[PDB]
């Protein structure tokens, strides 16, 4: 007695996604000893998986960038990234803002240009 | 009019492309 | 020597989509036998290469899902995705409706919440 | 060290992409030798890593790809993608067009209809 | 008023992101 019951499906019309809500959210910690700075930037709500260049931007925004400072770093499953980097502080002398962008490869690149930048 | 709703559902998709696009290159 | 040509290149403005067709239909079998429950969803007219985790969501229509039923395999190249899984009864009891939804990878999780679906 | 610092973040106003622009330009160039064709097209604005299938279509614009004229590549990383090719005059001795297309795979079926054309 | 075609193609540009998505995911 194989009971058997065929079924045709209908289309849906609900579609909504399930997972990371893209909503750009964090905190940065700068810390100064002996004329080196080690920077921190935990982001959370971001891109599930993408690299995550953020570099200093000096005033002037558009401004040029130190890019002996770029932190690379890609996100987990949830979009928890992770900058961290080691800069002289005579180099990050006079930066103003420090800007977090998207990584089009993981040796840098902007693909966007400022996802979330904070005053510092 | 209405439409504003439609200006927010394009810029929904506006932030899911690039959301796309950043997921799938990393 | 031979007859040359330099033609300057003009783009089209109507670049239209090619490719197949994005159209969910389907026919589900839930053949039963002695105690357990095998289903065959043939799907089609789907993504061309996606994952398709459908299982069975009880009443509740978003309810929970009795999660031991995850069928989970990939799309062919045309959307041809077929999902089959045996589940005892006496598990399936309680259950409305064969949801069918995306995948995030061959691990189960849940991308979409609903792309097709039927009664039973 | 000594000194700290700890900032939260703020996401900008409008976020702008950077890279390369979609902005399709070409230039197409036959040499038609003893019963054989060379066809050397430079395309540059194109899409950062695509494929680019390119034919010569019959009149019937609209009408046949001659197939025997296929030439692929991958556009670099700027979008700059050059096709070469071989075919004998007398298979393209009706072509009217060299379509070029977006590809699907390397050696495969198109993913547009036609993104740039120069008539023939 | 014309816009109803707007939101036709709106509604094709939110599957196609979707699709596109999706089979690059898989």
């Amino acid at each position: 007695g194989p009971t058997e019951g065929t079924y045709t499906l209908a289309p849906q019309a609900v579609v909504k996604p399930a997972g990371p809500v893209y909503a750009p959210a964090g905190t940065a910690k700068i810390s100064e000893t002996l004329g080196v700075t080690r920077t921190t930037i935990t982001l959370t709500g971001m891109a599930p998986y993408a690299i995550y260049v953020a570099h200093y931007h000096k005033m002037g925004s558009d401004g040029p960038a130190i890019m002996e400072s770029r932190m690379i770093a890609q996100a987990s499953a949830d979009g928890k990234v992770t900058l961290t980097g080691i800069v002289p502080t005579a180099l990050i002398r006079d930066a103003a803002y420090i800007n977090v962008h998207h990584g089009r490869d993981f040796s840098g690149a902007l693909a966007d240009s400022g996802v979330i930048c904070t005053p510092i | 009019s209405d439409f504003d709703a439609l200006g927010g559902r394009v810029t929904t998709v506006e932030t899911r492309v690039e959301t796309v696009n950043n997921s799938l290159t990393g």
